[PDB]
């Protein structure tokens, strides 16, 4: 229950967020840990160690995301100069 | 073979920060895919619908390898425009065996073949398509949940950086950001596709996922809802990464904001491996029996998917007035098309999905080859229009208006009738082979009983033939805005080219001028061979039509 | 027999939601601060055409069926005929009207007679191989299907045309055919 | 090899030969008009040697070559009664087209000469295929050429001219190829001789006539549908037009013979009343607006939908009179259709650079030789006797009275209307007054190639009208197997 | 009539000839007509091979076609039982 709250938190900070680029990446970044969570809860109520295994390569590429996304934004802040979204 | 050539290609990369060496690793990476087909062609002898390897995780099939190969060999196409410099001096004097193989020609080619380009000088361009092509083939092989989410990451990553690999443009620098950012939203709504199925089921195995549904096709406590449910919420992930609408809106603005020789490979092989792999989901789970479980089937996106790329795709590229974003919307229409085949799932329907896939790439890239060497033409042209001196980032995208190729039928005619034959086989007009993969796709979903999508996707058609005839009538019916240079045709000023032999002894030294500087026959030659094959299907259709006719009898067998 | 008048509330209710969250998205994307309380503020007439366009493409659809007692392709066209005029008189002109009836006036008739796959199509339940089989061999037909077909006339004049004919015209004429004998001999 | 590949394939050589001279010999502009010009002349006798062949007599098509090379999309070619004289009309225009334009395309020489070469090789590939797959693969092919002929040759409006010939022909034709479809998917095949001994079931006959009949009363034209024949056919050059009103539009009446009678038996007889109706107002308007149109261009153009309804009655009477008079009005329409253009689009457009009426008056005191041709083609457009125009609509109007009688007597007013609209053209331009006095420069007449062009269009039309045997000889036996019926006494002899 | 040699043998001229259109180089220069040979041999060279997986395409297909109306013909012989 606290996994959808979680996953609704990260969908509208990432689509009704009119501040900044970085906090765009954070709201995938608890997106992510949401459905981590469901699949972690799910594991131990199964008995499966495959879902843990599951969970850490999510960690994995979550942070190899996270790093290409903030090697992206540097680039377009060198040369945009704001990485602030813009509305009006 | 991908790996090894990764790993080797990145160990040479590493010690060298030398922007000259970025040409001789774009050629070596054409050997190293040459390689991966010589050994997915030796995997090809056996029938059979998948053979689980590696513990189950990743899966062979004839498709699989039938798709790997197409693949590699789209890529060695691409890959050709890093690897050779794109306009040439050519002269009789050096044009026989003995001249080429035992002769040299020195001049100054600094300025006549870019060799300073910044497509020429960037050293890990090659290796960032390599990892994208790993994470392609491996997602067509992917058999498990987990091995899906890892390798659609491997090649949505690799995207993010080849639209930002271009650090010095602000339009790649954007049109890699929207990329890397709605993509990561794509990627949430996979993750929780293939989070819900895992907790509902128990299993990673998609061969355990297809067995579940096949017992629940009967014709109390634990309805399988979830299998369609979450494989609609998977599904619209990858809707957004084939640009097919109503998912389609950053297509248009990143294909039109990053540089053209890179929207080449990055507009067309996500399709080509993301359809293959929603193809063996969407047989694998299709109740046979009419069921409650029918009522609410995931493949429902898909036509509604369809039907939205038709209209959308056709209607929206009627005010495009820049090519790249006529292009990508062309793109949204096309994938209706594939949609529409992929969603009817019966044998005529699954030939004609295979085909059109391969076709529509085929034709894209030809697209893409005419459009980047008619603005690598314009190099001894010259033109007063303040539009095309108010564009930006010219030295990315040289051609980026329609208008830009106003008259361009006087400037080159045969490259102008091999761009003519191209639209006109993205129409559907016979005899050519677009005509032929929409036909195909339409006699499947007539026999199927989708009468109304049909009717759709051919008035669509109609829509969609007026903005490619706004380019053609751009060709063909005014007169060129472009002038031949008038210092590079002076017959004041002319280079010195000098032939030696085979050691370094002088033959005979010329006088060149502008006329003598052509496109490099790598691109010709290319451009050449895609035109006659769409313009000859008719005369060669046998061989390509029966590979589908088998790979389709085996997927469906048994 | 169904309830038009409750059915069509259901059809507004449904339809009319989907453009609560148009009109949702239209308040989120404005430029300029004028607080939560505005989606019926501008927003409430968006909402109430899908509401309007969606009800009445149900009662009137509904209220179709009722008139006669038979389901079939055409009464979505009348609703979604109603639909559609119901669309131009927020515009309020008469070429709208007829324009917008006319188009999901027909979209909803082709849909419906032809069976969109929206739902899936009807299922085979049969041999696939046969029907075509049998559709594509039986070459021959007997007489009487063709007759009952296209009539009998009009260059159908089978054997037995002009024994017959010459009844038909008596009943209704009460005129005996005898052709005249047209020879001096016999 | 067949005669019936050589027909298409000598047009390729004159592309390939006008294309690489530049490279053995600044090749005169002449020499390609003179390869191209050969090229089809040559088409003309291999065409003329099949039909001195031609058997008048045998059901089986004729001409065939074994390939037992099946594929998927293989190209079957044959020759009986019904679509030889379309072929036979087809070699015989393109040379007089070419001529037609020997003076008038001045740029793009090279380019006109190559897509009216590829024109002609598409056009005779219609009526020689035998499967109705390959029908409407050759019936679409044309409109990319014919697309880039009009906006590079065309007139001021040639823009939307192109745009309206090409996607009308596309809309109606996708109606027509999901037609073909359903077909095949029910035979298996499209080959004429399988497919034309199945059968169909009526609701079946009913939807496939719809989408052929819509694709094929866009490309007659019948009116209401006919505003891209009134765009494409004056803004197009004058062979453009000329191979566009002769030979495109007889695409559509050939279809009716291989594709609508005799795999549509039923569906036809039964929604006959539609057709007349179509058929008869489009009679009935096209001679009306005709009657008012001030470019002289657009007159000839429009006056055609008025005629091609006449020979779509006679198809659709299911009477071997209509059928064969259909053919035979369709046949006489291409030779006087080819000369008016010629006469308006050639010969008054040359000289005066305007198409307006207004600006035409008693150009019979200047032009003796070009008023005389101008009356006996506007004679033939008006069916007058001695015209094998009059032959094919006496035979088609007897054949759609004796079908329909108020749809024959309701098409029996184009006796009185064509006169009205064929001779109030002719003396507004040849009569009328002295000469037009917006003439500042007095006029020369025809020259030789004017004359015979003309003689020859005139020629056929006469020729044939005293003698019709020569067409209509090879078309009885044929075109007996595309009637539907039977009599009482007459039927399953035993 | 078309021989799967000798139309890609064909094709390759052609290749060669849509080459220099499109680059605008004079076709049936002396000095570089060895092209021709080299462009129509590597088509007669892909002719051959399309001809030998033509071969291994009948085949399969015809082993289907007769493991359908096997699959079909047991499939009744059942019902009728
Ligand atoms: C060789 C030793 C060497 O060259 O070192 C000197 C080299 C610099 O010498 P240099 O004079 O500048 O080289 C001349 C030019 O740079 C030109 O140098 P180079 O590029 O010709 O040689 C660099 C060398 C670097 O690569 C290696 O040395 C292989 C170890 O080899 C290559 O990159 C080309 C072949 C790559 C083979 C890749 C095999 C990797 C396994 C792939 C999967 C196999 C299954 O410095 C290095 O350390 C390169 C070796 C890499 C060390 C990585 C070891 C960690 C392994 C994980
Ligand atoms: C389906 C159709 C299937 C095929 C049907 C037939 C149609 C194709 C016919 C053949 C055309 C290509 C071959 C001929 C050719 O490249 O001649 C170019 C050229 C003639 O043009 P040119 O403009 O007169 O050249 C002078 C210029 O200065 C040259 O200046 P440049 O700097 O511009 O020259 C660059 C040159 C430099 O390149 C080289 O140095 C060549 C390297 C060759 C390596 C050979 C490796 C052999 C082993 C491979 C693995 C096993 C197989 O690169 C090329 O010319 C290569 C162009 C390749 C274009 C793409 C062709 C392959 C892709 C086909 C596309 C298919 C799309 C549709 C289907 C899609 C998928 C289903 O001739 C040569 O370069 C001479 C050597 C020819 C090759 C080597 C032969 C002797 C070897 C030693 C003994
Ligand atoms: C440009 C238009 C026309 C193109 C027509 C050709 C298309 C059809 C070609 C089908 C094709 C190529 C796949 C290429 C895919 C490219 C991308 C998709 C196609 C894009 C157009 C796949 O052949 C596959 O075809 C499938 C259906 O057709 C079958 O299923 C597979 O079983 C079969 O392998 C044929 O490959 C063939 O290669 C040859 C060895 O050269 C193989 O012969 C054997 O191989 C080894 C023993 O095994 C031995 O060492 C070798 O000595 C021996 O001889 C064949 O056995 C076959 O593998
Ligand atoms: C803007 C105009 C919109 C008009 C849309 C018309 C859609 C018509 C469906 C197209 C069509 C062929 C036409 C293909 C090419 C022509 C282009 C058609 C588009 C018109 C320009 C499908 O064609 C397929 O239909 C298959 C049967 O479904 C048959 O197999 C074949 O007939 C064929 O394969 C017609 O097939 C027809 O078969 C019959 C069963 O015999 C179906 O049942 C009929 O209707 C029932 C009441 O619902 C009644 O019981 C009864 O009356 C009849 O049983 C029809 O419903 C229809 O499907
Ligand atoms: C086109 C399809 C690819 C192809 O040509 O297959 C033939 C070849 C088949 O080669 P091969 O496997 O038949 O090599 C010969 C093997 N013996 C001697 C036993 C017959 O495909 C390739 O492996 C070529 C690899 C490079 C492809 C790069 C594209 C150019
Ligand atoms: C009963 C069924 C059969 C009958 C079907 C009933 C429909 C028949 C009418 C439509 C048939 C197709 C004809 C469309 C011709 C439109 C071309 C045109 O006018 O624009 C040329 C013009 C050429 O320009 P221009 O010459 O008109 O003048 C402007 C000059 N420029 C633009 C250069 C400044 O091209 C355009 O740019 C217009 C683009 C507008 C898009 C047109 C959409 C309609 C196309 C048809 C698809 C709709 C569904 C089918
Ligand atoms: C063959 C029929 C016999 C000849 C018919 C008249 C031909 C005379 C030629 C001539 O006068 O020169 C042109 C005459 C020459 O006139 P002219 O002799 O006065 O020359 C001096 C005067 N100028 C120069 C000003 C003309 O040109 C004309 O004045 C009018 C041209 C149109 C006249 C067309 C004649 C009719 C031709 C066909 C008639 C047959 C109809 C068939 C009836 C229907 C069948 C059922
Ligand atoms: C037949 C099936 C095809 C669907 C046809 C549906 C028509 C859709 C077109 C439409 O949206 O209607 C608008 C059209 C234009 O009307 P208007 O706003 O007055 O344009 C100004 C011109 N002076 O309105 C019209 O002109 C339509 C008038 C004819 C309607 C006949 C019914
Ligand atoms: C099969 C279709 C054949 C298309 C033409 C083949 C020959 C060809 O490419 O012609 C080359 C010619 C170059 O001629 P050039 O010296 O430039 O003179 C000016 C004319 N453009 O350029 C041309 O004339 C090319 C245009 C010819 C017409 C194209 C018709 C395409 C219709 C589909």
């Amino acid at each position: 229950n606290i996994t959808l709250i979680l996953f609704l938190i990260g969908i509208l900070g990432f689509v009704l967020n009119r501040k900044n680029i970085i906090l765009m990446l954070i709201s995938i970044e608890i997106m992510l840990l949401s459905i981590t969570f469901l699949i972690l809860l799910s594991s131990l109520n199964m008995d499966d160690i495959i879902g843990q295994t599951y969970a850490i390569y999510i960690i994995v590429v979550a942070g190899a995301e996270s790093a290409i996304g903030l090697g992206i934004l540097v680039a377009f802040y060198r040369l945009r100069g704001s990485i602030a979204i813009e509305y009006k | 073979m991908i790996m090894i050539s990764i790993l080797s290609l990145l160990l040479s990369t590493s010690v060298t920060l030398r922007r000259d060496m970025s040409i001789l690793f774009n050629r070596i990476s054409i050997i190293a895919l040459a390689y991966c087909i010589l050994h997915d062609t030796m995997s090809l002898s056996f029938i059979s619908k998948g053979i689980g390897l590696h513990g189950g995780l990743l899966h062979i099939t004839n498709l699989t390898q039938i798709f790997h190969i197409f693949i590699f060999i789209i890529s060695i196409l691409i890959l050709q425009l890093t690897s050779f410099y794109p306009r040439k001096v050519w002269i009789p004097e050096y044009s026989s065996l003995k001249d080429i193989f035992f002769n040299k020609i020195l001049y100054y080619r600094t300025k006549i073949i870019n060799k300073m380009g910044e497509h020429m000088k960037i050293i890990e361009y090659p290796l960032i398509l390599l990892f994208v092509i790993s994470g392609a083939v491996f997602l067509i092989s992917t058999n498990d949940l987990v091995s899906i989410f890892l390798s659609i990451e491997l090649q949505s990553y690799g995207l993010y950086l080849l639209s930002t690999i271009y650090r010095n443009s602000e339009l790649s620098t954007t049109g890699g950001l929207i990329y890397f950012l709605l993509g990561g939203l794509s990627s949430c709504f996979i993750l929780l596709g293939t989070s819900l199925l895992y907790v509902n089921s128990g299993t990673t195995s998609l061969d355990g996922l297809y067995i579940l549904n096949s017992i629940s096709d009967v014709n109390s406590w634990y309805k399988p809802y979830y299998l369609n449910f979450s494989l609609l919420i998977f599904s619209i992930g990858f809707l957004f990464k084939v640009s097919a609408a109503p998912f389609h809106f950053w297509s248009p603005d990143v294909y039109d904001a990053i540089p053209t020789i890179v929207t080449t490979f990055v507009a067309i092989i996500a399709k080509i491996s993301i359809f293959i792999f929603l193809l063996e989901l969407v047989y694998y789970t299709n109740s046979n029996a009419n069921s409650y479980l029918s009522e609410f089937s995931w493949t429902y996106a898909l036509l509604i998917s369809s039907l939205l790329s038709l209209i959308i795709g056709t209607v929206v590229g009627l005010t495009q007035f820049r090519i790249k974003r006529l292009l990508a919307y062309s793109t949204i229409s096309h994938v209706g098309f594939i949609l529409l085949a992929l969603s009817v799932s019966s044998i005529e329907s699954t030939q004609a999905f295979i085909f059109y896939l391969i076709q529509y790439s085929i034709s894209n890239l030809n697209a893409f080859f005419i459009l980047i060497t008619i603005g690598f033409s314009l190099y001894g042209y010259v033109t007063n229009n303040k539009e095309y001196k108010s564009l930006l980032d010219k030295n990315n995208s040289p051609i980026q208006l329609i208008s830009q190729l106003k008259g361009y039928f006087y400037i080159n005619p045969l490259l102008s009738l091999s761009l003519a034959i191209t639209i006109f086989s993205f129409v559907g007009v016979p005899p050519l082979v677009g005509f032929f993969a929409k036909q195909m796709v339409l006699s499947a979903a007539l026999d199927n009983g989708y009468i109304f999508l049909s009717l759709i996707a051919i008035i669509t058609s109609v829509i969609g033939a007026v903005y490619y005839l706004n380019v053609i009538k751009e060709i063909f019916f005014y007169s060129p805005e472009h002038e031949v240079n008038p210092v590079l045709n002076e017959s004041d000023s002319n280079f010195s080219l000098r032939i030696l032999n085979e050691k370094n002894v002088l033959i005979r030294s010329v006088l060149l001028k502008g006329r003598n500087i052509f496109i490099s026959s790598p691109f010709s030659i290319t451009i050449s061979i895609i035109t006659n094959v769409i313009l000859l299907f008719i005369f060669m259709n046998k061989e390509w039509l029966s590979m589908g006719t088998i790979l389709v009898q085996i997927l469906f067998s048994a | 027999p169904k309830d038009a008048v409750h059915l069509g509330l259901k059809g507004a209710a449904v339809v009319g939601g989907i453009g609560l969250l148009f009109a949702a998205v239209r308040t989120s994307l404005a430029r300029k601060n004028v607080g939560p309380w505005a989606i019926f503020t501008r927003n409430g007439k968006l909402a109430a055409t899908f509401a309007a366009v969606g009800g009445a493409y149900d009662f009137t659809r509904a209220a179709a069926a009722n008139l006669r007692e038979k389901e079939d392709w055409v009464n979505n066209g009348i609703g979604g005929l109603f639909a559609g005029a119901t669309m131009g008189l927020t515009t309020g002109r008469i070429p709208r009207v007829l324009g917008f009836a006319a188009l999901t006036g027909v979209v909803l008739a082709t849909a419906e007679y032809a069976g969109s796959g929206l739902r899936g199509v009807f299922k085979r339940d049969v041999d696939e191989y046969e029907r075509k089989e049998f559709l594509r061999k039986n070459r021959r037909r007997p007489i009487e299907e063709t007759l009952a077909e296209i009539g009998e006339g009009r260059g159908i004049k089978p054997p037995g045309y002009y024994e017959r004919r010459a009844q038909r015209l008596k009943e209704k004429y009460g005129v005996d055919i005898n052709p005249v004998c047209a020879d001096p001999d016999q | 090899m067949s005669l019936l590949y050589v027909l298409l394939i000598i047009p390729i050589i004159g592309i390939f030969l006008i294309s690489t001279i530049d490279s053995f010999y600044f090749f005169n502009v002449s020499y390609y008009k003179k390869i191209a010009l050969i090229t089809t002349i040559l088409n003309l006798i291999v065409s003329l040697i099949i039909y001195i062949l031609f058997d008048f007599s045998n059901n089986q098509f004729q001409f065939i070559q074994e390939n037992l090379d099946l594929s998927f999309y293989d190209i079957y070619l044959g020759v009986d009664g019904v679509s030889i004289y379309f072929v036979l009309l087809t070699t015989i225009i393109m040379p007089i087209a070419l001529v037609s334009n020997w003076n008038s395309i001045t740029n793009n020489i090279k380019s006109y000469l190559i897509i009216m070469l590829l024109l002609e090789t598409l056009l005779l590939a219609v009526f020689l295929v035998l499967d109705v797959l390959l029908f409407y693969i050759f019936f679409e092919s044309i409109l990319p050429p014919l697309f880039i002929l009009i906006g590079l040759f065309g007139s001021s409006n040639k823009v939307r001219a192109s745009f309206y010939i090409f996607l009308y022909t596309l809309l109606g034709s996708l109606f027509l190829l999901l037609s073909i479809l359903t077909m095949s998917s029910i035979v298996g095949t499209t080959y004429f001789d399988v497919l034309l001994k199945s059968s169909f079931e009526y609701t079946t006959q009913l939807f496939l006539f719809f989408g052929i009949f819509i694709a094929f009363a866009v490309k007659t034209p019948v009116w209401g549908l006919n505003s891209w024949l009134l765009r494409a056919h004056v803004e197009s050059p004058l062979g453009g037009s000329i191979v566009l009103a002769a030979i495109v539009l007889k695409l559509s009446l050939y279809g009716v013979f291989r594709l609508i009678l005799p795999i549509l038996p039923q569906a036809s007889l039964n929604l006959t009343y539609i057709v007349y109706a179509i058929g008869a107002i489009t009679v009935l308007y096209a001679s009306f607006s005709t009657l008012r149109t001030v470019d002289v261009k657009e007159l000839i153009a429009y006056s055609s939908v008025a005629h091609a309804a006449i020979y779509l009655m006679g198809v659709f009477s299911n009477t071997i009179q209509g059928l064969e008079g259909a053919i035979l009005l369709g046949l006489a329409h291409g030779f006087v259709s080819s000369g008016l253009f010629i006469c308006a689009g050639g010969i008054l457009y040359d000289r005066t650079g305007t198409r307006l009426i207004y600006f035409f008056r008693g150009l019979t005191q200047i032009m003796p030789l070009f008023s005389l041709f101008f009356f006996i083609l506007c004679l033939g457009n008006a069916g007058t006797p001695l015209t094998l125009n009059f032959v094919g609509e006496f035979m088609s109007l007897y054949g759609t009275l004796e079908r329909l009688p108020i749809a024959g007597m309701l098409a029996s007013t184009s006796i009185i209307f064509s006169a009205a609209y064929s001779i109030y053209m002719y003396n507004r331009i040849a009569f009328g007054g002295s000469v037009s006095l917006y003439f500042i420069d007095c006029f020369r007449d025809l020259t030789k190639r004017e004359f015979f062009i003309l003689f020859t269009l005139v020629s056929f039309t006469v020729i044939l009208g005293i003698y019709p045997s020569f067409v209509l000889d090879g078309l009885h036996y044929n075109i007996s197997s595309v009637v539907y019926g039977i009599e009482p006494n007459a039927s399953y002899l035993t | 009539m078309v021989n799967r040699i000798l139309f890609w043998t064909g094709f390759g001229l052609a290749v060669r000839f849509w080459q220099l259109g499109i680059e605008m180089r004079p076709f049936f220069n002396r000095k570089s007509l060895w092209a021709y040979p080299l462009f129509g041999g590597v088509g007669a060279s892909f002719g051959y091979w399309l001809q030998s997986i033509d071969e291994k395409q009948t085949k399969m297909l015809e082993e289907r076609k007769q493991a359908i109306l096997e699959k079909r013909a047991r499939r009744a012989q059942r019902q009728a039982e």
